[PDB]
């Protein structure tokens, strides 16, 4: 299991076989990947 | 969508690219199979 926080409209860029700044330079996924991916909003608990 | 493997790979994401690769590979295999079958049939009359 892995956990982190991203800026919000890069959530679709996490998926396998996709490119961009975040998924290119900080977290990459293998081509053949089986696990599940989860996300939710933390504005009220995180932005200040 | 296209008849060039590297074009498929560059333009699409790995799953969909795999789908196209399988499509082309099955088509080419079946075509070669037809060639071999006709040739086998012809060889029999040549031998007669």
């Amino acid at each position: 299991a892995d956990s982190f926080v991203i800026r919000g409209d890069e959530v679709r860029q996490i998926a396998p076989g996709q490119t961009g700044n975040i998924a290119d330079y900080n977290y990459k996924l293998p081509d053949d990947f089986t696990g599940c991916v989860i996300a939710w909003n933390s504005n009220k608990l995180d932005s200040k | 969508i296209s008849s060039v493997l590297n074009d498929i790979f560059s333009r699409l994401d790995p799953p969909e690219a795999e789908v196209q690769i399988d499509r082309l590979i099955t088509g080419r295999l079946q075509s070669l199979q037809t060639y071999v079958t006709q040739q086998l049939i012809r060889a029999a009359e040549i031998r007669a």
